[PDB]
């Protein structure tokens, strides 16, 4: 991964990406979202990522 | 007045009716898959000072 200072932005799109798969991996110290249920997030479609 | 006594609630998947009466001030934790894939984790205190 870059720095803190040079962070790398990377695009996706056409993408069936699936957050469930994701949610229930307890490899991840902390995951909390702002205004968004990541329960629901597999039913929600957006432009882009 | 209470710094703290003030105090709101934070839930969600169960919708009441209207004019419901809920007192079960009850630690939120399924003890199933869906809190962190264990039992005892997601244990989040609801009520919001």
């Amino acid at each position: 991964f870059a720095s803190v200072y040079a962070w790398n932005r990377k695009r996706i799109s056409n993408c069936v990406a699936d957050y469930s798969v994701l949610y229930n991996s307890a490899s991840f110290s902390t995951f909390k979202c702002y205004g968004v249920s990541p329960t629901k997030l597999n039913d929600l479609c957006f432009t882009n990522v | 007045g209470g710094n703290y006594n003030y105090l709101y609630r934070l839930f969600r998947k169960s919708n009441l009716k209207p004019f419901e009466r809920d007192i079960s001030t009850e630690i939120y934790q399924a003890g199933s898959t869906p809190c962190n894939g264990v039992e005892g984790f997601n244990c989040y205190f609801p009520l919001q000072s």
